[PDB]
């Protein structure tokens, strides 16, 4: 069990460390059928989305993509500082694996 | 306690709300905000200025917001980010006789109450209520003690008030008993503003946060 | 897949983007049977809802339509701007598929 | 499908409007069995209840009777105004059918 | 249906009004097994729970179980005031039924 | 049962009490499979996780363990003061068992 993010990240292969250290610029939701999802942004331009729940994931990982949303979704409106996120880097976009938040 | 005090302030309701509240011109040091020079209303090294009651505050824009069109009166409820400068600074008080009451920090938005506008240096009958007001929350509370500032006064390294009670007891490292005693005043005052900060994100964000519904 | 809520609701027959730009004006649900939705409107008259959950809605959007409401309703109580709603424009008041939140 | 609290109200048999454009003044909630319910007054005095979930719903409802005492407490500790309740007035105190804010 | 806290309260034995007029001094949360519980206290050393879910308990109280803990979590880190407790007085500490907020 | 956290954490083996005393430094939270997780830090070092669910886990464990990972989220994001953490410290990162918050 590692811990922190970045050693979280790399026990997958296709991840990757992006630090922003900084707010979310945008927050993005969709309840249209076969988009359920999330997208965020900011300021530099990156953007990541909440996968839709598909067939690549098993049945405990449906009920950490809607805490996943939950998560984003606040942090938005707190403005709270985004440290780092751990994302699938072979979906486009990047889809997000994990976040932490310091500062 | 429901207590109230009162600023005289260029910018409109807008920037204010877009700022995030009332927000000084980073420098924190309250003799320093005290003694600074008086265009634009008091709100110099990281503090900001008030008054304790409206014809006060009035009176401040007609002197230092004279050759303004429109200024306004903020209404501010009192809460432990504010300090009275008299109290804290004793008969080094540079301005005594303006009561001044500053916030350290800023005035965020939810502690404002509202603002009367200010044209031609007449006073608007009626108040503009602030749909961000916190009511029950700020009412609860009340300006910090004099001994909370004392620590914080920003007297210089070596000022006579820092070998004088109540500071010695208060007194920074470095002063009175390099830039020990000028960096210790920045950083207790930079503590002081992320613990009161920390408060504020504490009541509003937990508020925010009384949508959670686990079971469903 | 989607990079913003534009190129989201570009998929879907039946929507249009409508920019606000501005907070909430109001928020109201209710709880009454048969109409368990959700009502928004802005400064400028601009009506929305989101749908009571109903045979146009598969298995995958009900969850979805339970997250928007909280969405809409932490949305217009932080007083956070709404750059724009994704809607169908075939139901009245308008039906929100999804939104879009940015500084 | 209806625009507003008062044309939503004006569909249902034995409700009634009631205005209050006031912060609620108290929240009381109690888990004791057949009172699980909650409770909010105002300045005025006028109360309110959110129903104990009983045969008189239906299915649907169940969701939305937890998502209104979700949100009288959100709505109690943000000091949101309340604009309007659709209240039914045949049970004492007036139970609660939906709510608007605004304000 | 009772209009407040205290008149719920006495329709229930063994139980008692505690009027603390306070905010929360301390909250505490356990996921340990059979010990699933919150407890919290005020200033002046008092102190009470939300039981774990057990065979006292009807399935309604279960739904309202978790929304207390819910409640009780927020409104300690709101530091709102509570204006009085309904508990239960044959468990220690003394078991929560219901509680009322306000100014 | 018991009165506090201290008396609660003395009820199983392999447990101990670590007293902080301090905000939540770091939040982290992963949705990555098998590492549906939360990891706190402390500005003193000291690490945690939630862990993923699993067979060392009771039924009724499953939803306080859903609970846990939202109050260190709010307590993060509110910098609210941890008193004192529960932990197993027969896993690494100690797993949290319980938490109190004070002053
Ligand atoms: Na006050």
């Amino acid at each position: 069990t590692p811990q922190n993010i970045t050693d979280l990240c790399a026990e997958y292969h296709n991840t990757q460390i992006h630090t922003l250290n900084d707010k979310i610029f945008s927050y993005t939701e969709s309840l249209a059928g076969k988009r359920e999802m999330a997208i965020i942004t900011f300021k530099n331009g990156a953007t990541f989305q909440v996968e839709v729940p598909g067939s690549q994931h098993i049945d405990s990982q449906k009920k950490a993509i809607e805490r996943m949303k939950d998560t984003l979704r606040i942090a938005y409106l707190t403005e709270a500082k985004v440290e780092k996120l751990c994302v699938w880097n072979n979906k486009t976009p990047h889809a997000i694996a994990a976040i932490s938040m310091a500062n | 306690n429901d207590d109230k005090l009162y600023r005289a302030d260029s910018r409109p309701p807008d920037e204010i709300k877009q700022s995030g509240g009332l927000m000084p011109r980073m420098n924190i040091n309250l003799y320093d905000h005290a003694r600074g020079t008086q265009g634009f209303v008091r709100h110099d090294d990281g503090y900001v200025s008030t008054s304790i009651s409206l014809r006060s505050a009035h009176l401040v824009g007609q002197t230092i917001l004279s050759g303004h069109s429109t200024y306004y009166i903020y209404v501010i409820a009192t809460a432990p980010n504010m300090f009275n400068v008299n109290d804290v600074l004793g008969a080094y008080s540079p301005h005594p006789d303006e009561q001044e009451v500053s916030a350290l920090g800023g005035i965020p938005y939810s502690q404002i109450y509202g603002w009367y506008r200010v044209h031609f240096g007449v006073l608007d009958e009626q108040l503009h209520r602030n749909r961000g007001y916190r009511d029950r929350y700020y009412s609860n509370l009340d300006i910090a003690p004099a001994a909370d500032g004392y620590g914080l006064a920003g007297f210089p390294p070596e000022h006579r008030a820092w070998r004088e009670e109540p500071w010695i007891h208060h007194a920074p490292p470095g002063c009175g008993n390099s830039n020990t005693c000028d960096e210790k005043t920045q950083s207790l005052g930079v503590k002081f503003l992320d613990e009161y900060q920390s408060k504020v994100k504490r009541q509003i964000f937990s508020g925010y946060q009384s949508d959670i519904d686990t079971h469903n």
